[PDB]
């Protein structure tokens, strides 16, 4: 349950962001699969290395997902029912998954967003992405 | 893993008492209908639409055999598990693509099918050292992957 | 989110428990504190020992609260929220430790009723402990 | 732990260039912070009702140094890591009676922290790296929880 700081301080953190969302979406992924090797498990049919346009596109499409859910803060369950329903039925990623590519997300905005990366901002992220990983697994069972 | 002596001795009693044919088909279906997304590693194997066709999916049960008569052989081999598994370890990852995860889901189900079996004969400290043996063998499981 | 045959299962099987809700709570801990032995780190007030009266003080309370959110299954935030509080505030117990709880509940139930502890009836008891463990971890932060 | 030659050079490097004073009062306080369950232990370090509150207060930050100091310690020791912390693990489990999910918490705090601090430099490889030392430690540091 975020709060109206919460709600704020992500949207101003993503605001951040900006153009360049695709590119810390590709990173953040990089990161899994080299810190999390057994989330490559999802990706048989993807080219994992360095600078794959696979891992590239891919990026692109979960930014702009994080962004939308940004963009609808207030309303998350439905602005993402559609990737609920995609991961539940057809994807079928393990929970455990969601919170190592959260953790790497964090880790990537850090690296790029120094000034921005505030204890408290840090908190609000964290609960952020926690939250999109709740929407995105609950219609799992 | 760190099974005392007589943690060895209450794992290999009871296992004794095992119907691997059985207990096999009901862990792994269990697990099918408890966690549904497991289902994604099996969609050749037919109707697993609900419980019923799950329990008595002919592949499932027989797959499960497979499964528990693999992990029987574990249980003679506690003392070189990565060994005795590093095979299947490859395989899992390199060719069917089975995150670790799994692993540990159908070891707690197994725990529980044990549990259902048994009844009272599965006591708190039986429990304690069957838990490191399923935590044993999905660590095995998982110690090729890359 | 459980359905209607969730309910049906979790009340059918928990009428079963009935007066023995007690020893059952209290058997899982002691299955509990066997197994994953870090959870004895938040009880360190307590005499751990087979058949502490401490232990079987804390299995009642604990069968208490589930009985509870079993009679109000369908108003279980409200029903919980006082425990949901203790937790947050007091207690502080790392969620993790809720899924090696709701665990050992299982095995328990398992080891109990052999004749209502069907597939299906294991799926919404699985279930309803992961809401139950959701709600009392929902204002940790 | 498991660290490769080139991993090992990368996490040493890194460190050399780490003032363990700031790092670990950032670590430390980041924990408490986003994690508020962890204030826990710290009841008597006093007003830890904010962000700001934990961030400044010095008992938090002197703390944050004394346990990056022993982490610091360990890098030297990377090949024996559980005899290393032993002692350490004896007094966390049997004095302090903390959870060692904590560990794993802090070590991940960590990495963010190192990310904020050394940008570019923290890169992918790099980072990988460290989880294997953050999860080494914890593992170290939980190894004597009975
Ligand atoms: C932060 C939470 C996540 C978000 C917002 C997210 C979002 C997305 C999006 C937007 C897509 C593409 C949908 C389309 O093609 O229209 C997707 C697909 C996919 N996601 Fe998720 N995802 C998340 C977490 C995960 C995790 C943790 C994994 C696995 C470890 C994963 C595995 C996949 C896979 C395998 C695909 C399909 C890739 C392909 O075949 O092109 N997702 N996800
Ligand atoms: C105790 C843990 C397990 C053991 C000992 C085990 C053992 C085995 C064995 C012996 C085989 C056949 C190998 C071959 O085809 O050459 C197999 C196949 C397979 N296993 Fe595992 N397994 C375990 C857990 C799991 C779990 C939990 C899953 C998925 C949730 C899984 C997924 C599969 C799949 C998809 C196949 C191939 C089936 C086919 O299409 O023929 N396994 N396993
Ligand atoms: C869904 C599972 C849980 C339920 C229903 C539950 C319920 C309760 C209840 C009813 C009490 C007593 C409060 C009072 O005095 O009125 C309590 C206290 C407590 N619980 Fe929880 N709890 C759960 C999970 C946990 C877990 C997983 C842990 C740690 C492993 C934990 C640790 C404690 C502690 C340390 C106390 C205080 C005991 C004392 O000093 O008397 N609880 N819980
Ligand atoms: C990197 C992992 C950690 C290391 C290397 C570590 C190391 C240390 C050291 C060297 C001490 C000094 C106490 C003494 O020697 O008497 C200490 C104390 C303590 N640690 Fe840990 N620690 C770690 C993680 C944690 C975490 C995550 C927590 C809780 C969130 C924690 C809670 C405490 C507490 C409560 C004390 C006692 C301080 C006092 O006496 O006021 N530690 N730790």
């Amino acid at each position: 349950m975020l709060s109206p700081a919460d709600k704020t301080n992500v949207k101003a953190a993503w605001g951040k962001v900006g153009a360049h969302a695709g590119e810390y979406g590709a990173e953040a992924l990089e990161r899994m699969f080299l810190s999390f090797p057994t989330t490559g498990t999802y990706f048989p049919h993807f080219d994992l290395s360095h600078g794959s346009a696979q891992v590239k596109g891919h990026g692109k499409k979960v930014a702009d997902a994080l962004t939308n859910a940004v963009a609808h803060v207030d309303d998350m369950p439905n602005a993402l029912s559609a990737l609920s329903d995609l991961h539940a039925h057809k994807l079928r990623v393990d929970p455990v998954n969601f919170k190592l590519l959260s953790h790497c997300l964090l880790v990537t905005l850090a690296a790029h967003l120094p000034a921005e990366f505030t204890p408290a901002v840090h908190a609000s992220l964290d609960k952020f992405l926690a939250s999109v990983s709740t929407v995105l697994t609950s219609k799992y069972r | 893993v760190h099974l005392t002596p007589e943690e060895k001795s209450a794992v290999t009693a009871l296992w004794g008492k095992v119907n691997v044919d059985e207990v096999g088909g009901e862990a792994l279906g269990r697990l099918l209908v408890v966690y549904p997304w497991t289902q994604r590693f099996f969609e050749s194997f037919g109707d697993l639409s609900t419980p019923d066709a799950v329990m008595g999916n002919p592949k499932v049960k027989a797959h499960g055999k497979k499964v528990l008569g693999a992990f029987s052989d574990g249980l003679a081999h506690l003392d070189n598990l990565k060994g005795t598994f590093a095979t299947l370890s490859e395989l899992h990852c390199d060719k069917l693509h089975v995150d670790p995860e799994n692993f540990r889901l159908l070891g707690n189900v197994l725990v529980c099918v044990l549990a259902h079996h048994f009844g009272k004969e599965f006591t708190p400290p039986v429990q304690a050292a069957y838990q490191k043996v399923v935590a044993g063998v999905a660590n095995a499981l998982a110690h090729k992957y890359h």
